[PDB]
RNA sequence: AGGAGGUAAAAAUGUAAAAA
RNA sequence: CGCUUACCACUUUGUGAUUCAUGACUGGGGCGAAGUCGUAACAAGGUAACCGUAGGGGAACCUGCGGUUGGAUCACCUCCU
RNA sequence: CGGCCGCAAGGUUAAAACUCAAAUGAAUUGACGGGGGCCCGCACAAGCGGUGGAGCAUGUGGUUUAAUUCGAUGCAACGCG
RNA sequence: CCCGCAGAAGAAGCACCGGCUAACUCCGUGCCAGCAGCCGCGGUAAUACGGAGGGUGCAAGCGUUAAUCGGAAUUACUGGG
């Protein structure tokens, strides 16, 4: 029912290093502005959900639970900052989705007309000794 | 017909399929007997049958008929296995020896009781 | 990053050997997801929003309060996504 | 009684609403 | 006796043949019908059907060409002699 | 599948696993046919007056209720028992 | 192997009973539980599920499984289309 966005402030570490591809001097040597987060296993907020995050095979995301994700698609380095965030809650809220399995099924009407019509096949079957 | 077509090409005889591929002239076969599920027969009747899935000291893996209302396997248990279809549930072709090496006999069969391998009761 | 808290017990019209309840349209869960909410049909649903739950399995009394609080609170999730 | 012509138009399914 | 030479087995290398296991995925089949879509075929099945061939198409199938009968149908109204 | 042939489509040769207690032929009694022939009925046509729209009486379904007794519930139940 | 003691003492179960295939009823469960080589039995009277009584077969053996030939003139030379 109720849910707010935690992102624990502090408990997410970030790195920053310089972007890749082409893009004169400014690329390759202040290009700093773009991110490379850390969000260890050893966090655990839902405790419970945490353990499903670890052994989910996934990019992005190591043996170890570290989950790194490098950001890069402008300049500004707010902006991937902002953008990796959303890749966080992308890749994590999107597989906080628990699907329900809810089964099996079972006849409603099949002795309705099934064991009717053999009870139909039991009764002409009386061809025999008189 | 046309002797000539006879001596070139003889009377073929008719290699029959053994119904029971378990290990030809094998009367029986054990297994370490996995999987107990229940699945629905065929249009005629309507019930809930007791199934096996046995690994084969051949290594096949068969489904195998639990004959009785005894329960007595739950993912082990070596049993014994017989040839032996039941016809309502198809793919299901061999019976579960009631008196194996786990598979006790069932219960109160005081008729017919050499089969479910129960052995008397004195009194 | 997103702390879940669906909390229970709050507006609720929950009438009932096995239960029979309702729930109170004009509150709870916003627009967003109200109007996705509002917008379901599979008539156990009604055309108000005042859900006509009809559990009647979970025979006992207090369990069938829950257990239909359970048929709402799936219905929810399945409806606020 | 032999004979030749012409005269005609679209329309499914049989759990079919009753379960999760 | 030692040594030497020819031959052969194990071992070795390279390259083929065949067979048997196995392989993400993928093709089609059988079986389970208790669902969804349509109703193609069986009456002239509501466009006769089927066969071969080519193209088309969510599905049965549709269409062109040629072929077979394993296809039904001859009621009436005008008129000559 | 392998071989064979082919520009290609594909053709020819020809499996097995698995699965079913059936599948098939001719003919018979029926039944059905948007098959044909013939015939009848307030079936249609030619007419007249009604129901369905309104109010009320009465029966039923649904719903409600502590109970709203039960059964009938296409034609052939519903001013029925 | 023979003589002697010899209290019946110490010595009978197994399958099946709907038809095929010799042999029947009652009770409990209700297309549920289960049976079966084949057709199939089972939705509150189950001559077929379980049990009970009685019966039939065979016997220190009796069943079930597996395998071969037979039935199968369903590889037909004898003996087919």
């Amino acid at each position: 029912i109720s849910r707010h966005v935690a992102i624990p402030d502090g408990e997410l570490e970030i790195t920053a290093i310089r972007a890749q591809g082409a893009g004169g001097q400014h690329v390759n040597k202040t290009s700093t502005a773009i991110h490379l987060r850390f969000d260890i296993r050893a966090s655990s907020l839902p405790e419970y959900y945490k353990e499903r995050l670890l052994a989910a095979s996934h990019h992005l995301i190591s043996s170890d639970g570290v989950i790194v994700i490098k950001a890069q698609e402008y300049r500004s380095q707010e902006l991937n900052r902002e953008a990796a965030l959303a890749r966080l809650v992308a890749m994590i809220k999107e597989l906080t989705t628990e699907k329900k399995a809810r089964r099996p099924t079972r006849p409603t009407r099949a002795s309705k007309e099934r064991r009717l019509a053999s009870k139909a096949q039991k009764s002409s079957v009386k061809a025999m000794r008189g | 017909a046309t002797v000539n077509q006879l001596v070139r090409k003889p009377r073929a005889r008719k290699v029959a399929k053994s119904n029971v591929p378990a290990l030809e002239a094998c009367p029986q076969k054990r297994g370490v007997c996995t999987r107990v599920y229940t699945t629905t027969p065929k249009k005629p009747n309507s019930a809930l049958r007791k199934v096996c899935r046995v690994r084969l000291t051949n290594g096949f893996e068969v489904t195998s008929y639990i004959g009785g209302e005894g329960h007595n396997l739950q993912e082990h248990s070596v049993i014994l296995i017989r040839g032996g279809r039941v016809k309502d549930l198809p793919g299901v072709r061999y019976h579960t020896v009631r008196g194996a090496l786990d598979c006790s006999g069932v219960k109160d069969r005081k008729q017919a009781r050499s089969k479910y391998g129960v052995k008397r009761p004195k009194a």
